[PDB]
């Protein structure tokens, strides 16, 4: 399965999705800079509308514990 | 493998059955998963080419992958021979011969020869050259076997 | 079981068939040149019509990752 | 088996129970599968004929195959005797006797005799001769037991 | 169970019978010459008519791989 | 058992629990099957009479067989005493006493005595004499317990 095919379900907790992401990211062998680009970009983009909304409110500069606690009720 | 003895010399000792079985069990359980590569790397510490063919030959199952790897090992070996040409004139009595891709793959070399190269001064890391080919070929597999 | 008796099912993934092939090829002891001949020949010949069709489009010179990714949807 | 001691000499040491059991378990699980041959080869590292009969005699089950192997071992042994005739005149006091097919099969030789031949200078590889017969006979079996 | 009581079924593969034979032969302790006599004699004699017929066509001088491949379809 | 130490002498060392348990487990699993005899033979390598009674006494179950064996061991022992008469006159101060059937069975001898006989020069193989009685009695059992 390709990294672009990794997406969050409509009922799937973000948490379970983030695990899937760094597992597939774990099978990507690209430069770190590209993998940083993938992190800030693709993760949020394939996140579900309800959490996506939430993550837009965190702004930039956000870290994984704060994202992970931010989308917990969703 | 070639290990250091108490006396302070490098000597060959055989690999252990529950090491062998641990190699088997990893492959059984985690198939093509990435954790197989660090795992391999740890269990290949101080290992010979001969021991590395033993580990590859003792696989059961996943024969499409095993063939892809073989063919990668030969490609990487063909590439070794290409990049490193044979050297000028006859081999010296005082010296031992330079390896080819097939000596690195363990095929054309004997154990005592594999111990000569590694234990001698300077030593040549024919394990680590095969190891990269294995890891490279492991990447090929991992990337393919991603679904 | 003989190597000639190895054939791909009508619903069987190629992948599962290629595994069977190099297992049986693993119990053949013939010269490498003959085993190369068996590889390019018998594998495709006993492959199913739908994949067989696919493999004919790869042309010659093809390698196993490209064959294996080529017949994946079949 | 005959192993090298710390002092720097070759001495006999007994084979281990979880090695024995690992031999048993391989046979239980993978029967006639090809992986049995590298597996055998690793576990037969530094092994005597005597230890090789022990391993063959400790099998349970697959008695048709075990008989086919026996009969292959005797054929290969008969062939050893044919190809290598006995030598000229009486045996020297200063020397030890040349082996026959049955000494290679371990049958007519004693352990101390098996250690004499292997440890002596030049050494003779009676393990490796039996090993080929075992591997050859393993091919016969594998080829038959293919379905 | 005695060695004379070892016989091949009417539907039993020879193979399964030959295994039984050298297991029971494995519990006989007689001289090798007698055990050779038992091999060439009793094995065929208690073999089923269909395979028995087959084995008669192999003639004498036959070895176990050839007997075992000879009665395979039976 | 009596094993060779690093220093190059023969000293007694105790048998291991997972060796003991492996003896137990064999008997549990394969009862009277013939594979028990090579198995026994391997696990009895370098063993004392005392260790051999330990192995026989630690059996549970198959008490009809255990009694048949006992009675075979005593018969074979009675036969040892018959065939080898006691020797002429008093025992020398400079020498140690010849064994009887019951010393071979371990019964009338002490461990240090069992080590004297085996380690001394010439050595006497009281293990191997008991071993044949055990193997002989094992044949009796195997032949009976065939169905």
């Amino acid at each position: 399965t390709s990294i672009l095919d990794i997406r969050q379900g409509p009922k799937e907790p973000f948490r379970d999705y983030v695990d899937r992401f760094y597992k597939t990211l774990r099978a990507e062998q690209a430069s770190q800079e590209v993998k940083n680009w993938m992190t800030e970009t693709l993760l949020v983009q394939n996140a579900n509308p309800d959490c996506k909304t939430i993550l837009k409110a965190l702004g930039p500069g956000a870290t994984l514990e704060e994202m992970m606690t931010a989308c917990q009720g969703v | 493998p070639i290990v250091q003895n108490l006396q302070g010399q490098m000597v060959h000792q055989a690999i252990s059955p529950r090491t062998l079985n641990a190699w088997v069990k990893v492959v059984e359980e985690k198939a093509f998963s990435p954790e197989v590569i660090p795992m391999f790397s740890a269990l290949s510490e101080g290992a010979t080419p001969q021991d590395l063919n033993t580990m590859l030959n003792t696989v059961g199952g996943h024969q499409a992958a095993m063939q892809m790897l073989k063919e990668t090992i030969n490609e990487e070996a063909a590439e070794w021979d290409r990049l490193h040409p044979v050297h000028a004139g006859p081999i010296a009595p005082g010296q031992m011969r330079e390896p080819r891709g097939s000596d690195i793959a363990g095929t054309t070399s004997t154990l005592q020869e594999q111990i000569g190269w590694m234990t001698h001064n300077p030593p040549i890391p024919v394990g680590e050259i095969y190891k990269r080919w294995i890891i490279l070929g492991l990447n090929k597999i991992v990337r393919m076997y991603s679904p």
